């Protein structure tokens, strides 16, 4: 498990951060951008790294942040258009309260996205509370 | 008759100020009013029942986000049965170490850390300021933006910019849909004047997202919270859509902050009769429990509410104060305009200058205030030079520094080439070699050939709908020629898989090297310990123009 | 008193408008923008813009918010065009259109005090020929970096009191000029 | 081509200002110079042998006086033992008492004091000088002077200035011969404005001290020392005639303190190859080997010299620090121009102004600075209302209040009746009713008639030749039905019989009320102890013109 | 001996504080000085009164300042003249040695300002050594 | 070349003159005055004013101060009317007065940046008049409170440079103005 001696990591342990693919840091270049080696899809941080940070904010006594960094980690597998749209659906009176329980449904049985269902879960139940459903404004 | 001596004094630009008598009802008051809650904190079966004076069945969202998520509930009964005066002793006692604090001030509730600093004059705000900052280096946020939103002179003046110092720059938009134009040209530029410097472009949420999922912005700012709930729903968001934002941005590999500040309340007409500094608080500990690194505050927009109240001043380094003392990165704002007077301005800056904070503006404007989008800033192009004077003056690292006009001219120019270059290769409406020209030996918009607008609005909508990324911009870039920004791009990216920059207070400088509170620990411990200006630092900073060689 | 009340505003059906949606206490409880330009002459332009350009112009009066935003996307829902016009009553004005997020627009003037009659008759106009599906060029970029400096507190100020006339759940009044 | 923004920022009045590299040879360097001596100190049988390096044998007036007189040598070996780095700690611990340090800073050599506050920022200096100032309640001194030294407008503007919130006022004069008028009405007026206001009249010393016997000053300020002795020489005196002009001072009941500041060694050609702040020291224990209450330093009158060299302004709020330190009254400066930069010079006074010291200003200036006989001040009646924003912005007592311009009226305008009713009385050149009305409503010497220079030359200097006394002044206000004025000055002249105010940073406030660090003890140990601006005194603060009440 | 506790004497001790001529402070009201029942020749601080204010500096830890207020009460017995002259002739080349020693030897016989004249005496043996006397320039 | 030393100035013995002492270095390694008036103008403009007035003007050369006020003493100690003028290469002037204290005067120029060459000539003037022992009108007091931030600096450096060429003990030396 990370800690603070193993970062920054670019610097410690750059092999720590591979993609689902076996390249590098150092594999993005110019020159395989360009010879389309290397392409957008290769590009995006991974779970694995998100974990490690985590790890790391943990160590550095930041828990909350590690937190997040464990939300995003599991938000890595979660379309763009999809992210967009939950995050629209927890905007003040966007939503039913059943809408928000099928996201969080859809996050764990599709995504595996536990800690973000929850984390929907607990504010569908308090926008009942406190009205900020659809129909609510 | 009239005094002469009074006409004289009525004439000042300081008496075209707004300032108003205290309105506790309606919350205008800065800071220690009689309406905020007297801290308090009651805990059963691991979960509060009761936070400063509320119990837990009259909770807001706000209270029980933090409630749940912003406080260390293991000390909180500690921490809460402290005495408040020697709280804010250990604040400012240069060998109490910021180590032994935080995890005190992480279990205070908002109510209980205001009253720690409210019992503290400035001084002792930046005494315990240079303390509690989390990196150990200073640094510099800049506005590149103007009137027309002119991709050309933002490119230009990004490089300015980032070759002056700024390490982190931010643009916007006088026409929305103008946007993926201002964030590639600020991106391209600042990575021309000093690789490494990061960039955001701040629009609507769920806007902003996408141009960062996009590839053109490398972080975000105004990710906004507020300190009352009917003003976060006028807001368009709950404590809850704002903490999967932030973990959306980290899931796409993008450093964020929220942004909040005194006043927005009031502004924003619901401060449920509190103090800005209490509501404040709210907002910082909601950032907090977000799990949020760091924030923009120090009032920020809202500068004209409470510079307009006894002790808005001091208030707004309360509120930075207990951002950095909550262990968070804290953008120190700096970055708005509240007054006509120099003196004034002046003084409202020099409270995180002169201790430093992560940093210490939140948008020095790099451009002339005409061209400033977010109606102008505390700071801007034409106060560089005083800037510099003020920092060899005092002896302090105010994060930029003296530059020669033929290199700004030489990096404009080459930012503004390279512009070229990609409006060249991604097909999107041309930019002439006047264009370059001109951008090069700007000062403003004013100095600038006027575009197409429409056209220009038209190819830059197509980005978003045709969802072109920052990879057009890097493979047109080294199709010009410019392989060197071209990798120097890559490498944001490259930083961006990594992660390392998502800590707090992160920013990258020299060769693609992190700097960030996790590798640079405040380690403050009074005369010659933590960040002291020197050496080549130093030496850079002496080098004012004008400096005659007495022989 | 120029505005009359007048039963709830409904829906278009009919691209041929555009809606204005005015503060809830809009030509009530203030009649002046923030530097003091009655709220008759604001609308006598805005309309005069819209109608000038061949476009229908209807004005509601919006209750839920005071939030200019939102005041306008009340607006925008029922426009035939998917265009409204949003104002509050110290000012601030935005053209927003169906389908964007509400703190999202077409066009906004977040400098209530720059604002001049010849500006509010360019927005009726600009709001027109985008709801011909027309893109105008956008009016010209008003910014002093001294109006925050000299009218933030006041508008804040103009703001709280608008916002003490906002009824939450009660839907946006048609309304006779 | 040229870049429009170095144009610009070409065109902006810091660049009017003087700067200067270095000249380490020259002592053109304001702190930390190579030829600084190191810390040292020799003592054989209760005498010192070795001072900062230097042999007794090579002691020159200025160390044999220190050596003999300025330490305290029970601990001066202890304290030289002591580590430089924790003593500075020691300075800005709030932990650690006033009590505490000064039997230590009072041991230490000049090279080991300047040593130590060169470990600081100015961050650390200021936690330490609101600690350190003698006295606990900050004060201010204003400039009173007109171009024309026209009496009557001195009388008026003094008034104002008193009433504005100065405890000390010091005029001067264009023509020297004009001197005993410029007193007289400085010391009415005052005494109109605000009984107790201290007042003096900076001349040539001998010249000085004659008008002090005569009664027309309360207090003598601009008794020069000086840090090297060919510039102590060409000044026109020695440590020993300094030391004597000052009991003979004393010997006639009135308060006086040295002046001094950094760079007037190097402005007057002799700096021995130190460092400013090097040499202010020695002029600091100068002072106190005098057994002199206080000092008037910061460079004063020299500070286009420290100004123009990096830390030069840092080095300024150092010396002062050092002079509380030592346990002496500090008048901080603040007192003369330096740049034409509005920025800067706000960053400069806030050093002062911002913790407080005994007057945060020796010499704002009280009327316009065209006015002004010392070439200028930091700040003239023009900065009074932002002076005063600043002082409710961020909760700071900076010794003066918001007034109202009729009674501004109404106080100047008795002065000058006043003044016009002594003149007759002693049977000096009139005062019309015209004049009486043009100082009641004058902005400055613009706003005045002008009147009979040579003949009010004649009769001032004959005050001079035939002894005349503020007896005299005193019956001629009677006569002129001024019972008041005339007890108030009798009051004044009261408390040269009792010799209360020749204490440490004494000053007469309330109802005759001698207010000193030996009655009003500074007691700072951090927040919410010490002096804390509140109550009435913030409520007066509070009041800025300008302020609508949200109703 | 005074203490700090003693201060300010017009507070705690008026009783202490009388003049040259001997008159107290409420003797110092407007009309006797309209009546000239007191004048310029009673309004001096005496000896004894800065030897009060010398104890309370003693005591307030400031030994420097007493020692001034010990020369301040030998000097007040020295006429405005003789002062003037005296500072006078202690500045930069004004004097020779012989004529510093002579005004010590006065202020001692004269005055009896034992403290001043050794004060002086210390003056002249240094100008020697350093050239501060008449014909050094 | 326009000064030359032609021996040890002596004891003016009529009431008929006025002494002008300039500093070691005027009209030597320094030639102009802080803002660039050249000594040759500004003692030809001195000079006239005095002969002006029926009064003769003797220059001398002091070198025991760089210090306008000492400068000016050793004149007013030499001249025939007891009235000098002190001048200093970077243009600060005193009139003094055997008599006065040497931090004293009768007119004091205190901001050289300000002088012009007509005020110089005022200055020759007053001379003069203080001389043939009348009282004239003070010359017009010039004041500008950026005068600091803009030559003290320079001040200081060319009182530096000036002062190098003081020398302790030495008599000052009459001068012939080519
Ligand atoms: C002060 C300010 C705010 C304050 C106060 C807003 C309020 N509702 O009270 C705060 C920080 C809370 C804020 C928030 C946002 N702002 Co804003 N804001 C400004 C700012 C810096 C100055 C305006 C001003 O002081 N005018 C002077 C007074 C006298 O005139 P006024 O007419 O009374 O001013 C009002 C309007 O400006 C209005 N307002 C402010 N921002 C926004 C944004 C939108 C979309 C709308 C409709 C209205 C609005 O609030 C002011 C007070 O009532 C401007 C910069 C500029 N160019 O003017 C940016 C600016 C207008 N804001 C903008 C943005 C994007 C927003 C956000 C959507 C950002 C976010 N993270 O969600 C939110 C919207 C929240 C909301 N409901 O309004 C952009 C708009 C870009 C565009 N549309 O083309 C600007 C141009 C630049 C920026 N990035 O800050 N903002
Ligand atoms: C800076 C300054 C000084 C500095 C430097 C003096 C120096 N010799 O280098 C310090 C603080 C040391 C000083 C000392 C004194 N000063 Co002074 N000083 C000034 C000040 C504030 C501004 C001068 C300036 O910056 N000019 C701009 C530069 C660029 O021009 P400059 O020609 O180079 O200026 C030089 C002259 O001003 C000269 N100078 C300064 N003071 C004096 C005093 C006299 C008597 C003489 C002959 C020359 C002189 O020093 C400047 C630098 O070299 C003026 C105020 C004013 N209205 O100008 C008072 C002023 C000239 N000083 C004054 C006085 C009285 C004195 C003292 C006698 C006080 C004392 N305690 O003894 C001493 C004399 C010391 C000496 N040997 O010169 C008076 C003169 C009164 C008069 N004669 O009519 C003035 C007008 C202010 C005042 N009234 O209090 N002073
Ligand atoms: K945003
Ligand atoms: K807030
Ligand atoms: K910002
Ligand atoms: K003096
Ligand atoms: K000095
Ligand atoms: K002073």
């Amino acid at each position: 498990s990370a800690r603070v001696s193993d970062y920054p990591l670019a610097n410690k342990h750059p092999e720590w951060v591979k993609t689902a693919t076996n390249k590098t840091l150092d594999d993005f270049t110019l020159e395989n951008v360009l010879s389309n080696k290397v392409t957008a899809q290769d590009m995006r941080i991974t779970p694995e790294t998100l974990r490690l940070q985590a790890s790391i904010a943990k160590d550095a006594g930041r828990d909350r942040l590690a937190m997040n960094f464990e939300r995003a980690a599991e938000l890595t597998a979660v379309p763009d258009d999809r992210i967009l749209e939950i995050y629209n659906a927890l905007r003040p009176y966007r939503s039913t309260k059943e809408e928000l329980l099928a996201i969080a449904d859809d996050l764990e049985s599709r995504y595996q996205a536990k800690i973000c269902a929850a984390f929907v879960r607990e504010a569908a139940t308090l926008y009942v509370e406190r009205k900020k459903l659809k129909g609510d404004d | 008759m009239r005094s002469k001596r009074f006409e004289a004094l009525a004439k000042r630009p300081v008496n075209q100020d707004g300032f108003v008598k205290e309105w506790i009802e309606e919350g205008f008051i800065a800071m220690e009013s009689p309406n905020d809650p007297k801290p308090s904190i009651k805990i059963v079966n691991g979960a509060v029942t009761e936070l400063d004076g509320k119990p837990v069945s009259d909770f807001d969202l706000i209270d029980h986000f933090i409630a749940r998520y912003g406080i260390n509930l293991n000390r909180a009964e500690e921490v809460m049965a402290m005495d408040s005066v020697k709280l804010a002793n250990m604040l400012c006692d240069p060998n109490v170490k910021r180590s032994e604090i935080v995890p005190l001030t992480t279990a205070m509730t908002p109510a209980k850390i205001v009253e720690v600093v409210s019992h503290m004059n400035v001084v002792e705000m930046m005494m315990a300021m240079q303390k509690m900052r989390a990196r150990r280096t200073p640094s510099q946020q800049a506005h590149v933006t103007n009137v027309k939103d002119n991709p050309v002179q933002i490119a230009a003046d990004a490089a300015e910019g980032a070759w002056r110092g700024f390490d982190e720059q931010e643009t916007t938009v006088a026409v929305a849909r103008y946007a993926p134009f201002n964030a590639i040209a600020l991106l391209v530029g600042s990575q021309v004047g000093r690789p490494g410097v990061l960039t955001q472009c701040s629009l609507e949420e769920a806007t902003e997202l996408k141009l960062g999922m996009l590839g053109h912005t490398c972080y975000a700012e105004t990710i906004s919270v507020y300190g009352t709930e009917p003003v976060f729903t006028d807001g368009d968001d709950t404590p809850w859509s704002k903490g999967f934002l932030a973990s959306s941005y980290a899931s796409r590999g993008l450093k964020m902050r929220f942004t909040s500040g005194s006043g927005s309340e009031v502004q924003m007409g619901y401060a449920e009769g509190k103090s800005m500094l209490y509501l404040e608080a709210r907002c910082i500990y909601i950032t907090k429990a977000a799990g949020v690194q760091g924030l923009q505050n120090g009032s920020v927009s809202c500068i004209g509410v409470p510079s307009a109240v006894p002790s808005g001043i001091r208030a707004v380094l309360a509120e930075n104060l207990i951002c950095s003392s909550l262990d968070l990165e804290c953008a120190s704002s700096n970055d708005q305009t509240f007054t006509h007077s120099d003196m004034r301005r002046t003084a409202r800056l020099l409270m995180q200058f002169l201790p430093g904070t992560d940093f210490i503006s939140s948008g020095y404007s790099a451009v002339p205030n005409y061209d400033n989008m977010f109606a102008g800033s505390n700071e801007d192009a034409e106060d560089f030079d005083d800037y510099n004077v003020i920092q060899r003056d005092l002896k302090v690292d105010g994060g930029l520094r003296p530059v020669r006009e033929e290199d700004v001219i030489a990096i404009r120019n080459k930012a503004a080439r390279a512009l070229q270059a990609v409006f060249a290769g991604m097909g999107l409406p041309p930019i002439t070699d006047e264009e370059v020209e001109a951008a090069t030996y700007a000062h403003g918009s004013k100095d600038m050939p006027e575009r197409n607008i429409v056209e220009d609005i038209k190819f830059a909508q197509e980005i978003i709908n045709k969802n072109r990324n920052g990879l057009e911009v890097v493979k047109a870039l080294a199709q010009g020629g410019f392989t060197d920004v071209a990798q120097d791009m890559l490498n944001i990216q490259k930083a961006k898989l990594t992660g390392d920059y998502l800590h707090t207070s992160a920013i990258i400088v020299g060769d693609g090297q992190v700097l960030s509170a996790v590798n640079d620990v405040n380690d403050y411990a009074g005369p010659a310990t933590g960040y002291r200006l020197q050496g080549e630092r130093w030496e850079e900073i002496k080098n004012i123009p004008g400096a005659l060689d007495p022989n | 008193g120029f505005l009359t009340e007048v039963g709830e505003a409904r829906q278009g059906t009919q691209q041929d408008e555009v809606i204005i949606a005015v503060g809830p206490a809009f030509g009530l409880a203030q009649t002046v923008n923030i530097v003091g330009i009655p709220h008759k002459s604001i609308l006598r332009e805005v309309i005069a813009g819209i109608e000038e350009e061949g476009i229908k112009a209807r004005v509601i009066r919006c209750f839920k918010s005071s939030d200019v935003a939102f005041v306008a996307v009340e607006g925008n829902r029922l426009s035939g065009s998917g265009i409204s016009i949003g104002i509050q009553s110290k000012g601030t004005t935005v053209i927003h259109q169906q389908g964007l997020p509400p703190l999202s627009n077409l066009e906004l003037f977040p400098q209530a005090p720059l604002l001049t009659l010849e500006t509010y008759r360019q927005i009726g106009k600009n709001a027109a020929r985008y709801a011909k599906r027309e893109s105008p060029q956008p009016v010209p970029t008003l910014n002093d970096q001294m109006a925050r400096p000299k009218y933030q507190a006041k508008s804040a100020i103009l703001h709280i009191k608008e916002t003490k006339y906002v009824v939450t759940g009660k839907n946006p009044q048609e309304l006779r000029v």
